[PDB]
């Protein structure tokens, strides 16, 4: 583990190519903890390592970058992950966050309620989700693909992610969805990323890098989650907070990526290639308008 | 003429020996920053910790209205630097102290315009 000095560990490509069957996840280092810097909370450390890993990918970073963050409230009413995302993102990036429960936030704008009540007019450059329902982690029954908020997330990616944009969506052994894995094949590249501070847990972020709006690759989502569990089961990851102590190169690079508005007939292989290298965003550049549905009754 | 005075209510509860507001969001940073009080990214120096602003605002945290006509919050969406010796009560600190308008440091913990 030269891995201990990385922000985390990504699913190696050879594990993606397997055809494993789903097993129960049994982590060697389950119940260990990393020692966090004094007074630093798990969700700050976790989002910091996630952003540090995203720094190594070909993220498109336009002027007027637009980021939306789902599942951003804590049980203490604040938004630690949102605070890390604002630190990471270029000054002036529009950041909207949301959560079922009320919380106060550093985001430019916040919507409270089930994520299915959230509507936006515009498309987004980067979607981050931390949503998780702890009722799913019941070990006593079959681990099938889950719907709930994952159904919203897949719809939201297909309808509201700009071409070239990227996603990072939290999953676990039991909190996962087969269509979301299938959608990873609609990006130029994908992985499952485990932060070193939370390596004792089956959580990972499914990261889709540079959205292409069409299948580049055909992915069976039940097989790929089985492959992810197999990787985790046979590759213990040493807990580590090492990367948190060097923040000198943390901010996301201002790449000034080009934004163009194109009808879908104009997406040729040359556009696709620019999307694939993080050099192009395709969406409009109008005002960002969002809203929340309110049900009225007595 | 009635207005609820939450700033005074929190200072009074600190005075009687009450536990400060917790779970202010402390950031990872280099601790080689300018040291100014309220900034767009963490700017803590060797003697400071950096916190996400909204989590350090009394009015945000207590879900009450901000005391000015505009209604605006000048911490939300920013980062506030707290002296490490005061970081047990970031809300109390920001409420009780004042930012220098010329150099941007805290009056009394970094402002050097007065000698
Ligand atoms: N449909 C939705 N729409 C909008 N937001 C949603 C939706 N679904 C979930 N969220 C939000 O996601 C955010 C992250 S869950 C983090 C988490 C992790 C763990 C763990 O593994 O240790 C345990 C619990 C937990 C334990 C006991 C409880 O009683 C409640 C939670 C919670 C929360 O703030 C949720 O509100
Ligand atoms: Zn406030
Ligand atoms: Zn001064």
């Amino acid at each position: 583990s030269s891995q201990a000095w990385q922000p985390g560990v990504a699913m190696p490509n050879l594990y993606k190519m397997q055809r494993m069957l789903l097993e129960k996840c049994d982590l060697q280092n389950y119940g260990d903890s990393a020692t966090l810097p004094k007074g630093i909370m798990m969700n700050v450390a976790k989002y910091t390592q996630l952003c540090q890993y995203l720094n190594t990918l070909t993220l498109a970073v336009p002027y007027n970058m637009r980021v939306i963050h789902f599942g951003a409230g804590s049980d203490k009413g604040v938004a630690p992950g949102t605070a890390v995302l604002r630190q990471w993102l270029p000054t002036g990036t529009l950041l909207v966050d949301s959560d079922l429960n009320d919380f106060v936030s550093d985001a430019d704008s916040t919507l409270i309620g089930d994520c299915a009540t959230v509507h936006t007019a515009n498309k987004w450059d980067l979607i981050i989700s931390d949503m998780y329902d702890p009722k799913t982690k019941n070990v006593t029954k079959e681990n099938d693909s889950k719907e709930g908020f994952f159904t919203y997330i897949c719809g939201f990616i297909q309808q509201k992610l700009a071409l070239g944009g990227s996603v990072a969506i939290k999953i676990t052994e039991h909190s996962w969805n087969a269509d979301l894995y299938k959608l990873m094949g609609h990006f130029a590249w994908w992985t499952a990323f485990v932060t070193n501070v939370n390596a004792s847990s089956s959580e990972a972020f499914l990261i889709g890098c540079n959205y292409l709006g069409k299948p580049r690759e055909q992915i069976d989502g039940y097989v790929m989650h089985a492959n992810y569990i197999f990787w985790r089961n046979t590759n213990p990851i040493q807990l580590s907070s090492y990367s948190l102590f060097d923040m000198s190169k943390f901010p996301l690079k201002l790449r000034g990526t080009a934004v163009m508005s194109l009808k879908e007939g104009q997406i040729n292989d040359m556009i696709l290639s620019l999307l694939s290298k993080g050099r192009l965003i395709i969406r409009e550049n109008n005002r960002v308008v969002i809203s929340s549905d309110v049900l009225v009754n007595n | 003429a009635f207005a609820v005075d939450a700033a005074k209510a929190y200072k009074d509860y600190l005075a009687s020996g009450g536990q400060p507001i917790t779970n202010c969001v402390k950031m990872l940073c280099t601790h080689t920053g300018t040291g100014q009080a309220i900034t767009v990214t963490p700017e803590a120096n060797m003697d400071q910790e950096s916190f996400g602003g909204a989590s350090c605002c009394l009015y945000c945290r207590c879900h009450i209205d901000h005391p000015n006509p505009k209604g605006f919050c000048d911490l939300k969406g920013k980062y506030v630097q707290i002296p490490t010796t005061c970081a047990n009560d970031p809300v109390g600190f920001t409420l009780k102290n004042t930012v220098c308008t010329v150099c941007g440091m805290w009056k009394g913990y970094g402002c050097s315009c007065d000698q």
